[PDB]
């Protein structure tokens, strides 16, 4: 859920061409949130 | 007739604005297409005169 | 009569200053027509 | 077990209860009909005209850059642009109406053209057993929703028979995978093929 809701974030500034200031902290959110729960994927698994 | 004085001026300010039209928004003109699909044009010179 | 209770109330919630909204706009009209029995029956017809 | 890219499907639907693949015949005939499929022991009906292959499937905000400009399975709440696959043209939502009853129930018919406006659908979970992001699996209900129009696929029982039309109304929809990804040099069936060892021709009554 959080896969698609990126992405269609990018089909939104994929014509733009310049990143406005609030259209980064957004996406500055999103991912350090992301590197939460891959680090906290990794966790489950990290022990063999 | 006042309820159907109602249902007619709801949709009239939800219709997108003239310069909005005037640029290609697609969405935009997608609306402005079914409001006028549903209601017949001279229905309403009938009960205008 | 009461079915005009709700409409006096949304045509403040799309029209404000003399100008329509965009965001509301766009959702109060593709949720009317889910339910074209919201619409006075004679339109939905006479 | 689950629907991808490139592979034929045929819209059937469901109303006694009777499964009515929807088919249409292009070069003449632009519109739509049913045709029906319960009474396959006594009649074969014509799959022909039902074949519909879905060359691209796209994110409802993916095509948004396409309109301003190999093999991905797909989900709900995707959008969908299907190929008649005998007539080499695409499904759209046409702009006039055959209900003549001011219904607002469009006309389903087929398009030359390859823009994006009334060629593209999306689908959509029944009920609440699956949502939003899921795969759709081989036979479930599903409901079509235009693009420009934003009507639904729907069957029609007002006009004496039955038809198809795009109004506000839902209609759930299988999709029934017809034909995947065949190998080379093998047969399927919708094949056309001769039969030689010298043809298998007729005359040009004819029997």
């Amino acid at each position: 859920r959080l896969q698609e809701s990126i992405s269609d974030f990018y089909w939104y500034y994929s014509g733009k061409d310049v990143i406005e200031e609030q259209g980064k902290r957004n996406f500055s959110k999103a991912m350090s949130v992301a590197k939460q729960v891959f680090n906290s994927l990794t966790e489950y698994i990290q022990g063999p | 007739m006042s309820f159907y004085a109602a249902l007619i001026d709801l949709l009239g300010r939800c219709a997108p604005e003239m310069h909005l039209i005037q640029a290609g928004k697609g969405e935009a003109l997608r609306i402005r297409a079914i409001l006028r699909s549903l209601v017949p044009l001279d229905d309403l010179v009938g009960i205008i005169s | 009569c009461g079915g005009e209770r709700y409409l006096d109330f949304l045509r403040f919630a799309v029209f404000v200053n003399g100008e329509s909204v965009e965001e509301n706009a766009n959702v109060v009209v593709r949720l009317l027509i889910r339910k074209p029995e919201c619409f006075g029956p004679a339109l939905r017809g006479s | 077990q689950f629907l991808r890219t490139d592979d034929e499907v045929v819209l059937q639907c469901s109303a006694e209860q009777l499964k009515l693949c929807l088919a249409a015949e292009g070069f003449g005939n632009r519109l739509c009909f049913l045709e029906p499929t319960s009474n396959a022991q006594n009649v074969p009906p014509d799959l022909a005209i039902c074949c519909f292959t879905l060359e691209q499937s796209l994110s409802v905000r993916a095509l948004q850059e396409m309109l301003a400009n190999g093999h991905r399975t797909l989900l709900y709440g995707h959008a969908i642009l299907l190929r008649h696959a005998h007539s080499r043209m695409y499904l759209s939502c046409l702009t006039t109406s055959r209900s003549m009853t001011d219904k607002l129930a469009f006309d389903v018919g087929l398009q030359e053209d390859a823009t994006g406006e009334a060629c593209w659908w999306t689908m959509h979970p029944a009920s609440k057993q699956r949502s939003e992001g899921e795969k759709v699996r081989v036979g479930d209900d599903l409901i079509l929703v235009s693009v420009s129009s934003e009507r639904y696929l729907h069957l029609s029982t007002a006009s004496g028979e039955l038809q198809v039309d795009a109004s506000f109304m839902q209609t759930l929809w299988n999709m029934n995978p017809i034909c995947s990804c065949c190998e080379e040099g093998y047969v399927t069936g919708g094949h056309v093929l001769r039969l030689f060892h010298e043809c298998l021709t007729i005359s040009a009554q004819r029997r």
